């Protein structure tokens, strides 16, 4: 009973970073060669453990987070970054043990008219704790005047959409991102020869 | 929350909202400029109006943050840039009328035709007919006809429009807390807040005049030499002590004396370094030209052009089915989109201008990480200065030989050097009195120092006295000869060319010292110099975040513009002219005219 990593990787629709989606992976064999014998990915960076010697390791379970970010913001999907994405959308712990993978998806996530579905959070009081997730669409109050749900002066809608078009530079083109985290308990499940 | 923090969050929201709107406007205007149709012009105007409405909304919004309470210089700069009321301080009818007269002047300039009296079926507009005449004709009467027809036709139409233009622009500038429109234009160079790097709007006038004084002798000697050489070309038409007739200078105005080289070449016995025939015989195309420019820029430590650039740029004339605008332009659309629009021909001039425009593009790529309102040159001269140092390095015979377009056995005499320097001077130093005099006249008109009933009187007095150029026929106040130039009739400042000309030689000296160059500066090719590349990138990446004085100091070591780089570049030609003019008059009387 093999783990369907294809369900999150070859998925048709990907979520916005502000609403990044987490999929749990419990007891199953997990072939990682299906990932590492491939030049499809643009980054493919691992932390806390060898990137290829994962096959002979067993984990209690594996979490697959997925989202889509602008090319220049992929740099922020790493422990200890401090950009807008890292601070308000998806933060990784300093003791993160996993791998971030990203691949350019201009052909499918950019249209000539402009794809404004993928969004990100621009304003928030306090940063996110590691692996936290915020879907609130409440009007961000900047000044001292209360906003009362209406957008206006010093009252900004907290979400902003990426404008993905095929003529955008590589830094502004959409990349799909999967973060594979590995959990460790004193419990038994995910080996995968 | 603090006022500074509120302004910071407002600026974050503005940058992220404005990137997309500016990108849409750029896409629409690009679709127009590469494919002139009615659908495209309407889409361009729609996107531009959307962008302007967003900008005015953001201006009225940013005016609600009290500038005085900001302690952060960068956010202060961005806030001021957004708070500029601009044209909005005009009433509705006056703003409509101002836009109307601007478009009307642009239209009559770009569309005016003059017809031959001898053959009334032949009529020419400025480009390409009248310019072809002013560039290649050796006939005094034909050149005089072209010059006078252009002025008495388009400038006479432009005169009243330009008077109304002056009064409306002065209303705007005064309402925006400026002295006049000239003060507004000089505001581009202002730095206010940084101790040791400040710069007022009158300091520009002081510096420009102080440096033109030092430029005066070299220009005087070049003028004397060209005057004698033209006397050989138009016998009995030119006094050996008078100003040069305005219609014999090589183009419609005398802005560049480039087309006098055939009549002024020091050593016509030497072959000219025109590599056009070599390019044609090696089957070069625009692809190859821009690839070679890209290799040049990579050779100094700068990045390639983007695949988006190579996929989206238009580097050749699309033909008869698809008509486009062919003025060479370097487009920074935003969102990492960089393009070049150029109807490239296989010529040495287009090779050098491709280097220039790709230098523009490299500047834009280098300051892309800056916030939106800071993605711009340090001042109005920096982009052209960078492009020009690129083109100088590409124009050097060492580079031309290394690229293989010039024969390896081309002997560099002490006469080929004077030929090259004289041809360089006809363009670079020939244009400086022209630029300074035009902007001085414009400044004085905006300041209200030249009454309307002597606009042309003072214009030609200044022409004679400063530039050493005299009109071939007298002009009353019906004419508006300054507006017969594109920049004047299209509301573009002009001192940028003077300032960029000085900046470019400052930069050339600095980067060639970085490249450990040893010979005369004009023989310097900064190719293969990662040190010079790094020294230039350290300035390019700043954009408009730091003051232009600090940006200039970062590369050249000086807080202000300097003329000794230019004078040292032209020193050998200077001594050669001083020798060549030993038995010639240097200077000019302002009173002699080709008419009596
Ligand atoms: C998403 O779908 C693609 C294809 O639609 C999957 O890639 C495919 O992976 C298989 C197995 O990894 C490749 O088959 C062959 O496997 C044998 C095993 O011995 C190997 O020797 C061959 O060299 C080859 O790899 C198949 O070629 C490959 N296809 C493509 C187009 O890459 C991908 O695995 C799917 N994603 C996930 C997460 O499963
Ligand atoms: C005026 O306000 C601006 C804020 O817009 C200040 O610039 C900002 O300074 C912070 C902290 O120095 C920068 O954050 C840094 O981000 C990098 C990204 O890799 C990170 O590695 C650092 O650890 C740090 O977190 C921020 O980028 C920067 N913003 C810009 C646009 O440059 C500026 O310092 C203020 N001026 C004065 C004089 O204080
Ligand atoms: C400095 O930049 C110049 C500008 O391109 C470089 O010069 C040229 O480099 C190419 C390849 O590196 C040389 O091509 C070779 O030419 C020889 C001689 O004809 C030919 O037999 C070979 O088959 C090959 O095509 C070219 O000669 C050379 N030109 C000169 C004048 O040197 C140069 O490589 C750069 N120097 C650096 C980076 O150190
Ligand atoms: C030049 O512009 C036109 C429209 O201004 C582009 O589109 C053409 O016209 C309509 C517009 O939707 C289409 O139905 C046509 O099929 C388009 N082509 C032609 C030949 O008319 C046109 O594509 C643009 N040219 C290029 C090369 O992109
Ligand atoms: C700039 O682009 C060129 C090519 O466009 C790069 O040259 C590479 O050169 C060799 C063979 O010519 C190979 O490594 C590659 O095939 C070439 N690249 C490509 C994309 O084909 C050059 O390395 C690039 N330099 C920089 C700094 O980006
Ligand atoms: C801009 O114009 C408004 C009037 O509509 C005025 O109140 C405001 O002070 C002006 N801004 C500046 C900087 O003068
Ligand atoms: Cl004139
Ligand atoms: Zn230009």
């Amino acid at each position: 009973n093999l783990c369907p990593f294809g369900e999150v990787f070859n998925a048709t629709k990907f979520p916005s970073v502000y609403a990044w989606e987490r999929k749990k992976i419990s007891n199953c064999v997990a072939d990682y060669s299906v990932l590492y014998n491939s030049t499809f990915f643009s980054t493919f960076k691992c932390y806390g453990v060898s990137a290829t010697k994962l096959n002979d390791l067993c984990f209690s379970n594996v979490y697959a987070d997925s989202f889509v970010v602008k090319g220049d913001d992929v740099r922020q999907i790493a422990p200890g970054q401090t950009g807008v994405i890292a601070d308000y959308n998806y933060k990784l712990p300093d003791d993160f043990m996993g791998c971030v993978l990203a691949w350019n998806t201009r052909n499918i996530d950019a249209t000539s008219t402009g794809n404004y579905n993928y969004k990100y959070r621009l304003f928030r009081k306090s940063n996110l704790k590691p692996f936290e997730r915020d879907i609130s669409t409440e009007i961000y109050q900047a000044g001292s005047t209360p906003c009362n749900g209406v957008e206006g002066f010093n009252c900004y809608f907290p979400l902003q959409s990426y404008g993905f078009q095929p003529t955008n530079g590589v830094g502004y083109q959409p990349y799909r991102v999967v973060v594979l985290s590995f959990e460790l308990l004193n419990a038994p499940t995910v080996c995968g020869p | 929350s603090t006022i500074e923090e509120q302004a910071k969050t407002f600026l974050d929201k503005f940058n992220h909202e404005a990137e997309d709107l500016f990108y849409q406007s750029s896409l629409a205007s690009w679709n127009y400029n590469t494919n002139i149709t009615e659908e495209n012009v309407q889409n361009m105007n729609n996107a531009g109006d959307k962008w302007s409405a967003f900008l005015k909304e953001q201006s009225t919004l940013a005016q609600m943050y009290p500038l005085q309470e900001i302690q952060n210089l960068t956010v202060k700069l961005q806030l001021q840039a957004l708070q500029q009321n601009g044209s909005s301080v005009l009433s509705e009818d006056k703003s409509k009328r101002l836009n109307t007269i601007l478009n009307t002047m642009s239209t009559i300039y770009s569309t005016g035709k003059v017809c031959n009296p001898d053959n009334p079926q032949e009529c020419l507009l400025l480009e390409p007919g009248l310019n072809e005449i002013m560039a290649n004709s050796l006939d005094y009467n034909e050149r005089l006809w072209a010059w006078e027809s252009w002025r008495s036709e388009v400038g006479k139409q432009l005169r009243p429009l330009y008077e109304e233009y002056v009064v409306l622009k002065n209303e705007m500038a005064r309402a925006n807390h400026y002295e006049d429109y000239g003060d507004y234009w000089r505001g581009d160079y202002e730095v206010n807040g940084v101790d040791g790097y400040d710069y007022s709007r009158g300091q520009l006038i002081e510096d420009v005049e102080h440096t033109f004084e030092e430029i005066k002798p070299l220009y005087e000697h070049l003028h004397a030499y060209v005057r004698a050489k033209l006397m050989n070309a138009y016998p009995s038409y030119i006094s050996p002590i008078g100003c040069l007739p305005a219609h014999l200078l090589g183009d419609m105005w005398g802005r560049f004396w480039t087309n006098l080289y055939s009549l002024t070449v020091p050593f016509g016995q030497k072959p000219n370094i025109d590599v056009t025939d070599a390019m044609v015989d090696q089957a070069w195309d625009a692809q190859r030209i821009f690839k070679e420019a890209e290799k040049f820029f990579v050779s100094v430590g700068l990045p390639n052009m983007t695949q988006g650039f190579w996929e989206n740029s238009m580097l050749t004339d699309p033909g008869n089915v698809q008509k486009a605008v062919c003025h060479p332009t370097a487009w920074d659309l935003g969102k990492g989109d960089f393009r070049i629009l150029m109807c490239t021909k296989v010529t040495m001039d287009d090779f050098l201008t491709a280097h220039h425009e790709m230098g523009h593009i490299q500047y834009d790529m280098a300051y892309a990480a800056q916030p939106f309102l800071l993605r711009n040159g340090a001042n109005e001269g920096f982009h052209e200065a960078v492009g020009e140092i690129m083109s100088l390095s590409a124009a050097t015979p060492k580079h031309l030989k290394s690229i293989g377009l010039l024969s390896p056995d081309f002997q560099e005499d002490n006469e080929t050097e004077i030929n090259f320097l004289l041809k360089q001077a006809l363009t670079i130093v020939g244009t400086l009195p022209f630029t300074y005099m035009l902007e001085k006249w414009r400044w004085m008109v905006f300041k209200g120092e030249i009454p309307k009933d002597q606009w042309m009187k003072k214009w030609w007095e200044m022409k004679r006295e400063i530039v050493g150029v005299v009109e071939p026929v007298p002009h009353d106040e019906t004419y508006c000869d300054p507006a017969s130039l594109f920049h004047v009739s299209n509301d573009y400042s002009f001192i940028r060319y003077y300032t960029r000309t000085l900046y470019q030689f400052q930069f050339q000296e600095a980067l060639c010292q970085a490249a450990k160059h040893e010979g005369p500066l004009h023989k310097c090719d900064i190719s293969n110099s990662t040190e010079a590349g790094q020294k230039l990138f350290n300035m390019l990446r700043l954009g408009k975040s730091e003051p232009w004085t600090l940006a200039l100091e970062n590369v050249v070591g000086a807080k202000n513009m300097n003329v000794r780089p230019l004078l040292n570049y032209f020193e050998p030609l200077f001594t050669w002219l001083k020798d060549q003019n030993k038995n010639s008059f240097v200077g000019w009387s302002t009173d002699w005219s080709p008419y009596a």
